DNA sequence: CCGAGGTCATTGACCTCG
DNA sequence: CCGAGGTCAATGACCTCG
């Protein structure tokens, strides 16, 4: 019941880790465009519900490290058919 | 300063009660468009600068309890 | 029945103005 | 500076498909 990632609550495991939905839906924008976030303070910021919003570059981080991974967002499989819809 | 209503940091006082830029807004836009909310168990949700956005009709009212009320009612675009 | 891959209203950082 | 106003990218709730 507890998101890995800042401790909300978890809505069940999104790209195989237990996550809440915005460290779900931030994981999946920050994959997509391959982002590149800089941490303004000591890159070492503890997440918790406030700071997640905080901290770009430490909630990814942290995405990373309880195990969430980036080959699992849009992975070039099928379905990549939407790519054919003009 | 701090804010009253969630303890995050304060720009300065709005619409009358040390506020952050996050409760400025929400009470803004709650007044401006005059919202109504729920609550799923009593009046009793938590609400700080981590758990806020769990409950709205909570935090307007924790707003209510501190400060702000017309005032903010700036009417539209002056 | 979860979960991937979105959609869009709400949030709140950061400005202008008297 | 202060306290109104406003902007809008990002966020996160909800939704639809596979
Ligand atoms: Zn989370
Ligand atoms: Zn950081
Ligand atoms: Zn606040
Ligand atoms: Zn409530």
């Amino acid at each position: 019941e507890l998101c890995l990632v800042c401790g909300d609550r978890a809505s069940g495991y999104h790209y195989n880790a237990l996550t809440c939905e915005g460290c779900k839906g931030f994981f999946r924008r920050s994959v997509t465009k391959s982002a590149v976030y800089c941490c303004k303070f000591g890159r070492a910021c503890e997440m918790d519900m406030y700071m997640r919003r905080k901290c770009q570059e430490c909630r990814l981080k942290k995405c990373l490290a309880v195990g969430m991974r980036p080959e699992c967002v849009v992975p070039e499989n099928q379905c990549a058919m939407k790519r054919r819809e003009k | 300063h701090i804010c009253a209503i969630c303890g995050d940091r304060s720009s300065g006082k709005h619409y009358g009660v040390y506020s952050c830029e996050g409760c400025k807004g929400f009470f803004k836009r709650t007044v401006r468009k005059d919202l109504t909310y729920t609550c799923r168990d009593n009046k009793d949700c938590l609400i700080d600068k981590r758990q806020r956005n769990r409950c709205q009709y909570c935090r307007y009212q924790k707003c209510l309890a501190m400060g702000m009320k017309r005032e903010a009612v700036q009417a539209a675009a002056a």
